[PDB]
C-alpha cells in the first residue's frame, strides 16, 4: 500500500545532545586504518 | 561580544572543567577519524563536545582540549573566538537562534524578534532573569523556503508566526520540549498548497540502467 | 529541443525530496540507489569519469565548473600520499536550503556518491563537511552511514568490489566561510577557517596536504544516477554547456517557498508561476529577484519575464547561476535595506584574512547603512561602485566577489531609488 | 639547466622552476610592494599589496605566493596593476589611525612609504575608524593595536623562528586581533625582532619609545659583543648618544635577527 501523504522522517523527533558522537563511537570499529605521515605532530 | 580573555572569579585556567569518561571515549572515537600526525584536526568536534558538556567554554576547556590533543592553547583560542557556536560566556539553557537574513526578513522574521522580545522581557544578546533563554539574532540558518525561523540549541521550529513562537516559548517554559518542525500545514520543503511534484510512486530500483552495467 | 522545464516525475533524480517515504536503507533500496553499485565500481575510474565528462555535469555548489574535469585532476598516479574525497555541506548561502534536504532526505544518495565519486578519484574516504547547525542533518547522516556499513556498502570491501572507502561526517562550527573549499579544508585540519591561495588547488594540495576534491553534496549525490542512467540520458536536460537537472529553492515572497527539481534551463516566471504559486500578488507585483542565493545580483522585472535559469542565460543576463536559490521580492519591500542587511550577512560572514574584504567589506556595510537612511550625497553611488570594483578580484576567495556583486546588481538597477531616498532625507533633515 | 624563461616588463629573465612572480621581478632589481610578504616568513598572501597584472589573463595575482609559468610577461607597472595598489592602500588605509606624529614607526614606516609611492593622495573614507585594544605583552614591545594592518608576521615570525606559539588572530571580520588572546607574556630570547618585523607602528620599542626618530639618528654599522656569535648590528645615535641597536643583514651570522640581549 502506498503512502505519498506522510512524514516518514520522524526519526530526529527523538536525538539527544550526544547522538552525533555516539553514531561515531558505533561507527569507530567499521572504518580502516588510518594513514599515518611517520611523525606524531608537525611539532614532532 | 569580546575577543580577549579577562580572568574572572568564575572563568580562570583554575576553574574546574574535566570530561565523563564516556567523553573520553568519545574524544578518542573523535581522534581516529583522522590520520597519523593530523591529531590537531580534532579541535573542531572535542571542543564543540566540550561545549556540549558545559553548556559553554571557559578558558579550562580550551586548555583542556589543547592539552590532550597537545596542540598550543593559541590555536584553540583561535578556533574558539573564529565561530560563532562556542559560546565563551555562560548563555540560557534554551538558546533561541532567530534568523534576520535577507530571506527571512522578507517574511517578516521582525515580528517574530519583536514577538521574543515583548514575551520573554528581553532584548537582542541578553538573557532571562531565570537563566533558561538567551535571544540572539544570528545569521543565515540554511531554512529558506522555511522562513521565518528559529533555532533552539539544537532543532530548527520553522514556517512560523508570533503566536507560533509564543507557543512553542510557552511549552519551552513547561518544561517540554516541541517537535523541531515547521509550524504550518506542510511537513519539510514542499509547496504550501499541495505538491507540484513528486506526486507519482517512484519507479524502483533498475530503471533507466543502460546497457552494459 | 527549444522548451525547457516541465520535469517529470520520472527523470527526477532526487524522488523523495519531501521526506514522503523512508529516507532509510529499506526505502532509499526502493527507489534505485545502492543498485548495481559494485557493477559501477569494478569498471574502474576511467568509465565514471568518461560518464560524468559525457553528463555535461556543472558545478551545483554556485561556480559552475565541469564537474568531471575537475575529477580527472586526481585522476594521476601515487606518490605515497593519500587521495580524499571531500563533500561540501556546509550550505551557508541565503536562500539556499537544498544540501539540507539532501542530506535529511536521501542521504543513501549521498553515500553512493561518496562511493562512486571517490572510485573515480581513488580517493581512500570521504569526509562529509557538514554545517554545525544542521545536528539533526548530522545524525540522520550517520544512521546513514551505519546502515551503509552494517550493509557491508561501504568501508571493507565496498558492495563486494574490492575497494576499501571509509566515509566521515565532520561537523563545521557556524562560519558561512568554511563553505569556501579551501577555508573548509583548514576547517577540517582544526584550524580557523581562513582560505588558502589558489594554486594549490586542493587536487594538488587539499585536506592534510592530501590530493583532494571538493565537491557540493548536489554534485556528488547525482553521480550514481549519471553512471547508471548513463551521461547522454543526464545531459539530454537542459541546454548545451547547462546539462541536467536542478534543486531549485524558491523563497522570498511567493505563495509557496519551496525547494523542487527542474531541468536545467526552465524559465523563471514559469518556475516561480508553476511551482511556488506565483509571486504574492501576481506577477505585476514583482519587484526585483536574487536568482541565484545572495551572492549574485539582483534583476528587475524588466529582465525576468524571458530569463533562463541556468548559467549562461544568467551571465549574459548580467548576474549568475551559481546556488539556483530564487529569491523573489515583491513591491512591498525596502530594497536597499535588503541589500544592506545582505551586506551585513557578507561581514559578519568574512573571515577578516586579506585586507580588501576585511576592510571594504565593513565599509560598503557602513556606506549601504547611510543609503537606507539616505544619509548621503550622489557622488557615494559612484564611489561605492569604484569601492566594489576595488573588491572584486582583489581578494583569496570568491567571498569578496560575492559581496561586491549583490552592490553592483543593486546599484546597476536601481541607482534612481537611492538617488530619491538621498534627496528625500536632503529635505526634510535640512 | 632546467630554467624557464619568463618576462618582466618585457624584459626576458631567467628562473628555477618554483620562483614566484615576486622574486622573478627581484631579479631584475625591481621590488614588488608588500605588506605581508617576508622573504625570511612564510608566505601568507594576506595584504593583497603585491597584486600584479600577468597580461593575456584577465585577473591580478598575488606575487608574493605565485609560482611563475612558462612564457608569463608580468606587468608591475601596467594601469590595473596600479589600480590593485591604489585600492588596497585605500584599504589599509580605511581603518588606520591618525598617528603619524605619535608614532614611534614615522619615517621608517612600510605604510607611510609605499603609500606615498603606490597609493593615492586622498582619502574617500566618510566613516568612523575601528579602534582596537591595547595588549601587555611585556616590558619590551608597546603595544598599540589600532596600528596593526592583520599582516600576521607576528604569528609566522613566534611560529617559525621563534617558536613559541603565544600569538595568534582572534575574532573574525573586521573586528579579527592579532594577539595573545590572554594577558600572557611574549618572552623570547628573540622577541624584539618582532618590532623589526612590523610594517606599521603596532609593535614598537618600549625603551626606544619616543626618544628618537630615524632621519636624525646616524647610523653606525657595528658588531654585537654581547655572545660569541657575532651579530652584526646598527648603533644607531643621534648627536652623541646612542639611541637603539637594530640588526644588520649578515647571511651567515644572524641573518637578519638579534636576540632581545644585543637589543
Ligand atoms: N553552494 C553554496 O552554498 C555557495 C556557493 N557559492 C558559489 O561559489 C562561487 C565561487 O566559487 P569558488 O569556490 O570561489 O571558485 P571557482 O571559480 O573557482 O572554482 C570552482 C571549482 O573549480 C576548481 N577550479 C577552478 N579553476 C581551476 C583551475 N584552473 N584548476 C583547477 N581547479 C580549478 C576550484 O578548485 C573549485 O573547486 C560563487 O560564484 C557562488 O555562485 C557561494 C557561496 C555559497
Ligand atoms: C565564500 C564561499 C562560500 C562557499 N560556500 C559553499 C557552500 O556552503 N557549499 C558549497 O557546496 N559550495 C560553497 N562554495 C563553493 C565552493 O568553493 C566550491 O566551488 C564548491 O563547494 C564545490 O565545487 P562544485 O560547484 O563543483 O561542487 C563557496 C564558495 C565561496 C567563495
Ligand atoms: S576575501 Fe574575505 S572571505 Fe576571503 S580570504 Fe579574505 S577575509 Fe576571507
Ligand atoms: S604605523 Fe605608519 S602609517 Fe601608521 S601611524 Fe605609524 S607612521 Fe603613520
Ligand atoms: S602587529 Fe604588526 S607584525 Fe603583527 S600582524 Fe599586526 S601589522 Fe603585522
Ligand atoms: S535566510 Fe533565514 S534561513 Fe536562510
Ligand atoms: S605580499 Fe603578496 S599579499 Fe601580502
Ligand atoms: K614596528
Amino acid at each position: 500500500p502506498f503512502d505519498n501523504t506522510t512524514y516518514k522522517n520522524l526519526q530526529h523527533h527523538d536525538y539527544s545532545t550526544y547522538t552525533f558522537l555516539d553514531l561515531n563511537l558505533d561507527l569507530s570499529k567499521f572504518r580502516m586504518p588510518q594513514p599515518s605521515s611517520g611523525r606524531e605532530s608537525p611539532r614532532h | 561580544a569580546l575577543f580577549v580573555h579577562r580572568d574572572t572569579p568564575k572563568n580562570n585556567p583554575e576553574t574546574p572543567f574535566d570530561f565523563t569518561p564516556e567523553n573520553y571515549k568519545r574524544i578518542e572515537a573523535i581522534v581516529k577519524n583522522y590520520p597519523e600526525g593530523h591529531k590537531a584536526a580534532a579541535v573542531l568536534p572535542v571542543l564543540d563536545l566540550a561545549q556540549r558538556q558545559n553548556g559553554w567554554l571557559p578558558i579550562s576547556a580550551m586548555n583542556k582540549v589543547a592539552e590532550i590533543l597537545q596542540v598550543p592553547p593559541m590555536r584553540v583560542y583561535e578556533v574558539a573566538t573564529f565561530y560563532t557556536m562556542y559560546n565563551r560566556k555562560p548563555v540560557g539553557k534554551y538558546h533561541i537562534q532567530v534568523c534576520t537574513t535577507t530571506p527571512c526578513m522578507l517574511r517578516n522574521s521582525d515580528s517574530i524578534l519583536e514577538a521574543i522580545q515583548k514575551k520573554l522581557g528581553i532584548k537582542v544578546g541578553e538573557t532571562t532573569p531565570d537563566k533558561l533563554f538567551t535571544l540572539i539574532e544570528v545569521e543565515c540558518l540554511g531554512a529558506c523556503v522555511n522562513a521565518p525561523m528559529v533555532q533552539i540549541n539544537d532543532n530548527y521550529y520553522e514556517d512560523l508566526t508570533p503566536k507560533d513562537i509564543e507557543e512553542i516559548i510557552d511549552e519551552l517554559k513547561a518544561g517540554k520540549i516541541p517537535k523541531p518542525g515547521p509550524r504550518s500545514g506542510r511537513f519539510s520543503c514542499e509547496p504550501a498548497g499541495g505538491l507540484t511534484s513528486l506526486t507519482e510512486p517512484p519507479k524502483g530500483p533498475g530503471f533507466g540502467v543502460q546497457a552494459g552495467l | 529541443k527549444t522548451s525547457f522545464g516541465s520535469l517529470k516525475d520520472e527523470d527526477r533524480i532526487f524522488t523523495n525530496l519531501y521526506g514522503r517515504h523512508d529516507w532509510r536503507l529499506k526505502g532509499a533500496q526502493s527507489r534505485g540507489d545502492w543498485y548495481k553499485t559494485k557493477e559501477i565500481l569494478l569498471k574502474g575510474p576511467d568509465w565514471i569519469l568518461g560518464e560524468v565528462k559525457t553528463s555535461g555535469l556543472r558545478g551545483r555548489g554556485g561556480a559552475g565548473f565541469p564537474t568531471g574535469l575537475k575529477w580527472s585532476f586526481m585522476n594521476k598516479p601515487s606518490d605515497g600520499r593519500p587521495k580524499y574525497l571531500v563533500v561540501n555541506a556546509d550550505e551557508g548561502e541565503p536562500g539556499t536550503c537544498k544540501d539540507r534536504e539532501i542530506i535529511r532526505h536521501d542521504p543513501h544518495k549521498l553515500v553512493e556518491g561518496c562511493l562512486v565519486g571517490g572510485r573515480a578519484m581513488g580517493a581512500r574516504a570521504a569526509y562529509i563537511y557538514i554545517r554545525g547547525e544542521f545536528y539533526n542533518e548530522a545524525s540522520n547522516l550517520q544512521v546513514a552511514i551505519r546502515e551503509a556499513y552494517e550493509a557491508g556498502l561501504i568501508g571493507k570491501n565496498a558492495c563486494g568490489s574490492g575497494y576499501d572507502f571509509d566515509v566521515f561526517v565532520v561537523r563545521g562550527a557556524g562560519a558561512y566561510i568554511c563553505g569556501e573549499e579551501t577555508a573548509l579544508i583548514e576547517s577540517i585540519e582544526g584550524k580557523q577557517g581562513k582560505p588558502r591561495l589558489k594554486p594549490p588547488f586542493p587536487a594538488d594540495v587539499g585536506v592534510f596536504g592530501c590530493p583532494t576534491t571538493v565537491a557540493n553534496v548536489e554534485t556528488v549525490a547525482v553521480s550514481p544516477t549519471i553512471c547508471r542512467r548513463g551521461g547522454a540520458w543526464f545531459a539530454s536536460f537542459g541546454r548545451e554547456r547547462n546539462s541536467g537537472t536542478k534543486l531549485f529553492n524558491i523563497s522570498g515572497h511567493v505563495n509557496n517557498p519551496c525547494t523542487v527539481e527542474e531541468e536545467m534551463s526552465v524559465p523563471l516566471k514559469e518556475l516561480i508561476e508553476k511551482h511556488a504559486g506565483g509571486v504574492t500578488g501576481g506577477w505585476d507585483n514583482l519587484l526585483a529577484v536574487i536568482p541565484g542565493g545572495s551572492s549574485t545580483p539582483l534583476i528587475p522585472k524588466s529582465v525576468c519575464e524571458t530569463v533562463l535559469m541556468d548559467f549562461d542565460a544568467l551571465i549574459q543576463a548580467q548576474t549568475g547561476l551559481g546556488t539556483a536559490a530564487v529569491i523573489v521580492m515583491d513591491r512591498s519591500t525596502d530594497i536597499v535595506k535588503a541589500i544592506a542587511r545582505l551586506i551585513e550577512f557578507y561581514k559578519h560572514e568574512s573571515c577578516g584574512q586579506c585586507t580588501p574584504c576585511r576592510e571594504g567589506v565593513d565599509w560598503m556595510n557602513k556606506v549601504m547603512a547611510r543609503f537606507v537612511r539616505g544619509d548621503a550625497r550622489p557622488a557615494e553611488i559612484d564611489s561605492l561602485w569604484e569601492i566594489s570594483k576595488q573588491i572584486e578580484g582583489h581578494t583569496i576567495c570568491a567571498l569578496g566577489d560575492g559581496a561586491a556583486w549583490p552592490v553592483q546588481g543593486l546599484i546597476r538597477h536601481f541607482r534612481p531609488e537611492l538617488e530619491e531616498r538621498m534627496q528625500r532625507f536632503a529635505q526634510q533633515h535640512q | 639547466s632546467n630554467l624557464i624563461e619568463v618576462f618582466v616588463d618585457g624584459q626576458s629573465v631567467m628562473v628555477e622552476p618554483g620562483t614566484t612572480v615576486l622574486q622573478a621581478c627581484e631579479k631584475v632589481g625591481m621590488q614588488i610592494p608588500r605588506f605581508c610578504y617576508h622573504e625570511r616568513l612564510s608566505v601568507a598572501g594576506n595584504c593583497r599589496m603585491c597584486l600584479v597584472e600577468i597580461e593575456k589573463a584577465p585577473k591580478v595575482v598575488a606575487a608574493c605566493a605565485m609560482p611563475v609559468m612558462k612564457g608569463w610577461n608580468i606587468l608591475t607597472n601596467s594601469e590595473k596593476t596600479k589600480k590593485a595598489r591604489e585600492g588596497v592602500m585605500e584599504f589599509l588605509l580605511a581603518n588606520h589611525p591618525l598617528d603619524c606624529p605619535i608614532c614611534d614607526q614615522g619615517g621608517e614606516c612600510d605604510l607611510q612609504d609605499q603609500s606615498m609611492m603606490f597609493g593615492s593622495d586622498r582619502s574617500r573614507f566618510l566613516e568612523g575608524k575601528r579602534a582596537v585594544e591595547d595588549k601587555n605583552i611585556g616590558p619590551l614591545v608597546k603595544t598599540i593595536m589600532t596600528r596593526c594592518i592583520q599582516c600576521t608576521r607576528c604569528i609566522r615570525f613566534a611560529s617559525e623562528i621563534a617558536g613559541v606559539d603565544d600569538l595568534g588572530t582572534t575574532g573574525r571580520g573586521n573586528d579579527m586581533q592579532v594577539g595573545t588572546y590572554i594577558e600572557k607574556m611574549f618572552m623570547s630570547e628573540l622577541s624584539g625582532n618582532i618590532i623589526d618585523i612590523c610594517p606599521v607602528g603596532a609593535l614598537t620599542s618600549k625603551p626606544y619609545a619616543f626618544t628618537a626618530r630615524p632621519w636624525e639618528t646616524r647610523k653606525t654599522e657595528s658588531i654585537d659583543v654581547m655572545d660569541a656569535v657575532g651579530s652584526n648590528i646598527v648603533v644607531s645615535t643621534r648627536t652623541g648618544e646612542v639611541m637603539r641597536i637594530l640588526p644588520r643583514m649578515h647571511e651567515d651570522i644572524n641573518e637578519e635577527w638579534i636576540s632581545d640581549k644585543t637589543r
